[PDB]
């Protein structure tokens, strides 16, 4: 029943070593616990907005699914293959379905190389057989549908206005007609009218390609519109997973209402009116997370039992919450 | 397009004092390659009728004479050959040293960077000219000796820069961007790390090559350094320090193609400081 | 109407014009911008990269460039303030004028003590002894909603967040109880939370100490909270002006339309975002005449000429050649 | 108090390393009195086989050498005949000591003034001059001035003695000083200056100004601290530098301190006279950079 599961999430952790200098040199180095217990599956055809404060680990998460850090306990599984187990070889089985796009447009692209060359560099090193014809065409095809002018070709990447330069981070991802794209944070460095542009092009690519997307950011209404699900993080937690009409107009968890009450609305008489939520105290180091449920410092609603166990997510596959005091 | 290195060239060449010196540069190695064959007098041969004596356009001793009736226009072309492939060879000893040591620490990450690392700062506190003195005067002068031993000692801040664009680059986005497109470790390393540790490289070399030219001629003038036979800039010098009340040419044409040679590397090397890091 | 504001101000800026000397030619920033402000009021001058919006700011403190040049004329309670001398201008800049940064985290010296960077302003504006300055600086933070302020007073700033460090930056800013504040891009390094909690402090302390406020920002979702009067510019030069309301429900500029569209929303779902097409400005080889002409959907031959900055109904300016009613 | 203890623990086997190589370094050289050519006047041999236990294995005088030092004896020099290396190490110290720490405070003073007084006035006459000059200083060698300062003020005009030290009076030590300190007085005004201007466009300055503080404020209270940090970086090189250069310095002008000690030692094959200092200067530049990193990391409060 339903679609096809593409990548399923279970117990996934990232703990980093750290040894700052304010430690003795004898001592064992403390934890950074940057994401611990995600559990989630995504559909094919789907995509999942990941948002939440600084410090949340959703771009440590990101970069757990396709390798860029080694994961130190759970399962991630593509298509029923297991990936946090898997030899340096056998990714680029995996690779050839799960891309990336990054945060800064300039440090994306290698700046010693042309457009033609970096777009290439992917369809150059999995079809090591193809014509520099085939190549070229393939490129200036995957450029008029970023909408690149295909004359660009040989141009190097400062000599882009940034928002061209996540057009190149599509179309490289692109390149290999992939299944999963992840957006590590696409449009944070862009102007208002450049973010609607690329966010509008995924959209699209989405719908006529039929990837899903993972998209990573900052901002909860750029989420709303890419996002057909959305999970909420905390100090490397999943506070709150569901439908992006459920996680935004009826939030259960105390952060969501807090982050969604705090989410600034472009018109006067609204932002001036709205019921604000306000929570207490800074955001926990994540160097030492408290002890049980990790938002216990802030919460509005607290109580003894929070300090004694940790929450887990608990619903329905429409909405779903990490807490001891709420239930859907 | 705009070519990034192409547009270095053009940064360079707009740079007068850089091409000037180089310019400059070239007219002192085509005088040190070809005076002591377009000579009249050789290196080792003596007229006693001119014991020591001023430049006279009729003698054809055009730089005077040192005070065994010997030519030093000739001696100034030959100890200038000495201390440029000294001072290139230690240079290159360097580079190559410098840029494996600060490469691999950069590249293996935090658990060897921070060791790597403190072995710099600990070795730089070194007396590094003592040090050579005392392999120099123990193992005897030979100008192989005089090549590695000033290069094994002065690649610690070409390592140190070559580990800060490294680590920088490893940091990078196009580097995790080329392990997601399926690159391998040595296509990462040859096409994508290499062409940009390169600006640091070609720019600190270039600052590099005067320091191992005014060590060698350091290490020259106490003594020391090369004997009699193979002659450099520095031991001229000494030889000039003692004569320069009677003789003062012999500091003033030495000194002039030292310093106009450590000048002009400066400036080639603040050039492509320019050039290729704006 | 503008007549009426141009004579009850605070603060009156005629023909402002900044212009920097880079190596390819002159890059004309702030190209003849115009608008007051009275005691209460806050400006909100709104605008992508390229606007030019924080160099406004800049050239009324007189914090420019050393290659930056200014123009044209701010007059403030009867007297001028651009290219007055150093020794003058200290007498306004935290007495009278005030300033709060985009980036917290290296705003603040990281080599000094919280607490004398604070003190510094109290012991040279208003002649205070080291002992009153502390208690000032502490009902400030406390004011400021700091947490155990007599504490925080002895850290330097690398023991606090970026939230904590813009704080700091605001009880420094006020301390003197300004007549304006002018505040670049304060929160778009923060966090969405941190952002509710500072604008909500200044708009309580707007309310307090009666201070106007120049607010510069991207973020129309945070000008619709703090502001009365909207100044939509692009490529130096004003789009638009006009009070909150009217900008955000009859944006009559198609530049402040495609901007109010392309930011998203909470309160109402949709197809797509109905984006401004084409690249960021340019302010090298900026287009004659109309700015917005390479991206504009009413683009027409006369709009090769630059546009009037007239009004149209009491209280707003237009920039645009469409007849009003036909968008 | 934990960077302290950091410090002396990476300090310590630090100077034991540079004994250690050293050490085996003469042992194992040829011409050296441990490998048994016994070419050396027999005045002298009675001297070093009084001392030393030329037949013992590699180890055991390795470990023997180990208790001379931690005696505080160097050993008896391998071509003197009257002379402990403890006695000519006492004999030129101080010379090399007025001389180093007068070229030390003088490349500080001037460096540090001349690097303010060019990020200030930035594109001035005054930056031009100072920039011109730190590239001068920094370009020709200190053998190169040296003699050119006897020359212009000791052969042509005779304002001032190209010889040694009757004593130790200025008049004598000047020369030596201004061409011991000029590669330094260069390349700290350079760094000053580079430091001075990435500090007077920082955030934290743009808010001092801010503020309404007078430039006087800025600069001495503000500034100045972060500013001088990486001058007083700088100092390790420094004193390398300047220990360094009194080779040249005190062999052209004729002053009997410890570097015109090496180099006679050198060029003589001293081993005992050369290995000492050796260990000496490096005990003094590995304890020297211990206190400006201490120091640093007093100054600086992160
Ligand atoms: S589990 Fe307890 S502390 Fe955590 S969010 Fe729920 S009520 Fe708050
Ligand atoms: S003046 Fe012309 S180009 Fe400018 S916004 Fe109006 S219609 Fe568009």
């Amino acid at each position: 029943e339903g679609r096809k599961v593409l990548l399923e999430i279970a117990d996934l952790k990232v703990h980093f070593e750290i040894k700052d200098g304010k430690q003795w040199f004898w001592q064992p180095p403390k934890t950074l616990k940057a994401v611990d217990g995600v559990t989630l599956r995504l559909y094919e055809g789907e995509t999942l907005g990941v948002v939440g404060e600084s410090g949340c680990g959703k771009s440590t998460f990101a970069r757990a699914i396709i390798g860029l850090v080694k994961a130190t306990d759970g399962h991630v599984a593509w298509l029923g293959k297991e990936l946090l187990g898997m030899k340096p070889d056998e990714w680029r089985a995996v690779r050839s379905d799960i891309q990336m796009i990054f945060q800064d447009p300039l440090a994306s692209l290698n700046p010693r190389m042309t457009i033609g060359e970096i777009i290439a560099e992917p369809l150059r090193t999995y079809h090591p057989k193809m014509s520099r014809q085939e190549v070229r065409e393939r490129v200036k095809a995957m450029m008029l549908k970023v909408g690149l002018l295909p004359n660009l070709i040989n141009r190097y990447p400062h000599e882009f206005s940034g928002g061209q330069c996540q057009r190149i981070g599509i179309a490289r991802a692109l390149i290999l007609e992939p299944k999963l794209i992840i957006c590590d944070e696409p449009v944070s460095a862009l102007d208002v009218s450049i973010q609607a542009q690329v966010v509008n092009l995924l959209q699209q690519l989405q719908r006529e390609m039929g990837l899903s997307l993972i998209f990573i950011a900052h901002d909860l209404a750029v989420v709303k519109h890419i996002s057909d699900r959305v999970l909420v993080m905390y100090l490397g937690h999943a506070v709150e997973l569901g439908t992006y009409d459920e996680v935004y107009h009826n939030p259960l968890h105390p952060y969501t209402r807090a982050l969604m009450s705090a989410v600034p609305i472009p018109d006067p008489d609204l932002e001036k009116n709205k019921t604000i939520q306000l929570l207490e105290g800074e955001l926990p180091s994540p160097i030492n997370p408290p002890s049980g449920c990790v938002f216990r410092t802030r919460c509005p609603i607290a109580g003894p039992e929070c300090a004694k166990t940790r929450p887990v997510l608990e619903g329905s596959f429409r909405h779903s919450v990490s807490c001891l005091k709420v239930d859907p | 397009g705009r070519s990034l290195w192409q547009d270095a060239r053009r940064r360079f060449m707009h740079n007068r004092a850089a091409v000037a010196s180089l310019i400059v540069l070239v007219l002192i190695a085509l005088f040190v390659i070809l005076a002591p064959m377009l000579s009249q007098f050789a290196y080792d041969d003596t007229d006693w009728a001119m014991m020591s004596s001023a430049p006279d356009m009729e003698s054809g001793h055009y730089f005077g004479t040192d005070s065994s009736g010997r030519d030093l226009l000739v001696r100034v072309a030959i100890g200038g050959r000495i201390s440029l492939m000294v001072g290139v060879a230690a240079a290159l000893v360097a580079v190559v040293v410098g840029t494996l040591y600060g490469s691999l620490s950069g590249y293996l990450g935090g658990k060897v960077d921070s060791v790597m690392m403190r072995l710099l700062e600990i070795l730089n506190s070194f007396p590094f000219m003592f040090f050579v003195i005392l392999l120099v005067t123990f193992f005897g002068q030979n100008i192989l000796l005089i090549f590695v031993a000033i290069g094994m000692v002065s690649w610690l801040d070409m390592a140190r820069i070559v580990r800060g664009q490294t680590l920088s680059l490893k940091r990078k986005e196009f580097i995790e961007a080329a392990q997601v497109g399926g690159v391998s470790t040595s296509g990462i390393v040859i096409r994508h790390i290499v062409p940009n540790v390169l600006g640091v490289v070609v720019v600190y070399a270039s600052l590099l090559v005067p320091s191992m030219i005014l060590f060698e001629s350091f290490l020259s003038f106490l003594g020391l350094g090369t004997q009699e036979p193979l002659s450099s800039w520095g031991a001229l010098l000494s030889d000039g320090a003692n004569s320069m009340e009677v003789s003062p040419w012999l500091l003033l044409f030495p000194a002039g193609f030292l310093v106009v040679t450590l000048f002009c590397f400066n400036f080639i090397g603040d050039g492509l400081r320019d050039a290729l890091d704006p | 109407p503008l007549a009426q504001q141009q004579a009850d101000a605070l603060l009156n800026v005629k023909d402002l014009r900044v212009t920097f000397s880079t190596p390819d030619g002159d890059v004309t920033a702030v190209n003849d911008l115009n608008f007051s402000l009275r005691a209460g009021e806050t400006l909100g001058i709104v605008g992508e990269s390229g606007s030019g919006k924080s160099q406004t700011a800049f050239a009324l403190m007189g914090l420019l460039a050393a290659n930056g040049r200014i123009g044209g004329s701010a007059t403030f309670n009867g007297r001028e303030i651009l290219n007055l001398p150093e020794h003058e201008l200290n007498k306004l800049r935290a007495e009278q004028i005030s300033m709060i940064f985009q980036d917290p985290m290296t705003s603040l010296n990281p080599y000094m003590r919280v607490g004398e960077q604070l003190m510094e302003v109290l012991m040279l504006h208003k002649n205070m002894s080291k002992a009153e300055a502390f208690e000032e600086s502490v009902r400030m933070l406390d004011a400021v909603k700091m947490p155990e302020a007599r504490k925080r007073m002895k850290m330097y700033p690398h023991e606090f967040s970026g939230g904590m460090r813009q704080r700091v930056m605001i009880a420094m800013a006020l301390l003197c109880r300004p007549k304006l504040l002018i505040a670049d891009e304060p929160t778009t390094a923060l966090d969405v939370t941190v952002q509710a909690q500072i604008m909500t402090l200044l708009n309580e302390l707007k309310r307090e100490f009666n201070t106007a406020i120049i607010m510069i920002t991207h973020d129309l979702v945070v000008v619709a909270g703090i502001c009365d009067k909207v100044l939509v510019m692009y490529a130096g030069r004003t789009m638009e002006y006009g009070n909150a309301r009217d900008v955000f429900y009859q944006p009559v500029h198609p530049y402040s339309i495609g901007l109010l569209n392309a930011v998203p929303r909470l309160d109402a779902e949709g197809e797509t975002m109905l984006t401004i097409p084409g690249n960021p400005p340019n302010l090298l080889r900026l287009p004659k005449g109309c700015p917005f002409q390479p991206r504009c959907p009413h683009a027409m031959e006369i709009c090769s000429s630059a546009p009037p900055l007239e009004e149209f109904t009491p209280g707003r300016l237009r920039a645009c050649f469409k007849p009003v009613e036909e968008l | 108090l934990k960077f302290i203890l950091r410090r002396c623990l990476e300090a310590i086997p630090t100077l034991f390393i540079l004994i250690t190589i050293s050490f085996f370094m003469m042992r194992l050289a040829p011409g050296s009195p441990f490998t048994g050519e016994r070419t050396l006047p027999p005045e002298v041999m009675a001297n070093i086989e009084a001392k030393y236990h030329l037949n013992d294995p590699i180890m055991t005088q390795y470990f023997s050498y180990l208790k001379q030092l931690a005696h505080g004896d160097f050993g008896p020099s391998f071509k003197y005949k009257d002379y402990s290396v403890n006695d000519l190490v006492a004999s030129s110290f101080p010379v090399s000591a007025k001389l180093g720490a007068a070229a030390f405070f003088l490349a500080v003073i001037l460096g540090v003034s001349a690097g303010v007084i060019a990020a200030l006035k930035q594109n001035t006459k005054w930056d031009y001059t100072v920039m011109g000059l730190a590239m001068t200083g920094v370009v020709i060698p200190s053998f190169v001035v040296a003699p050119l300062l006897v020359m212009i003020f000791a052969i042509i005009l005779h304002w001032l003695p190209g010889g040694g030290w009757n004593g130790g009076a200025l008049k004598f030590m000047i020369l030596p000083m201004v061409a011991l300190s000029l590669a330094y007085i260069a390349s700290i005004a350079r760094i000053t200056r580079g430091s001075m201007i990435e500090v007077l466009h920082s955030n934290f300055i743009r808010t001092a100004r801010a503020k309404g503080l007078p430039m006087r404020r800025i600069i001495l209270r503000h500034a100045l601290k972060p500013a001088l940090l990486p001058v007083l970086s700088y100092m390790g090189p420094a004193f390398v530098g300047i220990i360094t250069g009194s080779m040249v310095i005190e062999t052209i002008y004729g002053l009997p301190g410890i570097g015109q000690l090496f180099v006679n030692g050198a060029l003589n094959r001293d081993y005992s006279l050369v290995l000492s200092l050796t260990i000496l200067v490096g005990a003094l530049t590995i304890l020297f950079n211990a206190i400006v990193d201490v120091l640093y990391a007093v100054i600086d409060p992160k």
